[PDB]
């Protein structure tokens, strides 16, 4: 529901959405999208 | 053409666009890690035409 968005909104006003209580799974991420580009910084994607 | 190497290897594919840029050590991706994983202390080169 942060990838199946229609109106992700301007960066004038970034919606920001909070996850918590929750498992992640970054497959479901993975697989909603054609990466372009996958720059993390503080953890690598891999061991996610 | 200044080096002297013991063995070489040339594996050869043929692959997408996004899928050249998702080849390197330490990557990841549907083809980077189910299909073709470079060793992460990779000594060479790869090449897309
Ligand atoms: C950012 O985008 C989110 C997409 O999931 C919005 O979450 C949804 O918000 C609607 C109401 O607009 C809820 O009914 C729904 O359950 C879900 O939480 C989120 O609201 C949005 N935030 C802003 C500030 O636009
Ligand atoms: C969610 O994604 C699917 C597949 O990309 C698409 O068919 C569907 O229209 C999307 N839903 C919304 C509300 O955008």
């Amino acid at each position: 529901e942060v990838f199946n968005a229609t109106r992700f909104a301007s960066v004038y006003a970034w919606n920001r959405t909070r996850i918590s209580n929750c498992v992640a799974d970054y497959s479901v991420l993975y697989n909603f999208a054609p990466f372009f580009a996958f720059k993390c910084y503080g953890v690598s994607p891999t061991k996610l | 053409n200044d080096l002297c190497f013991t063995n070489v290897y040339a594996d050869s594919f043929v692959i997408k666009g996004n899928e050249v840029s998702q080849i390197a050590p330490g990557q990841t991706g549907n083809i980077a890690d189910y299909n073709y994983k470079l060793p992460d202390d990779f000594t060479g080169c790869v090449i897309a035409w």
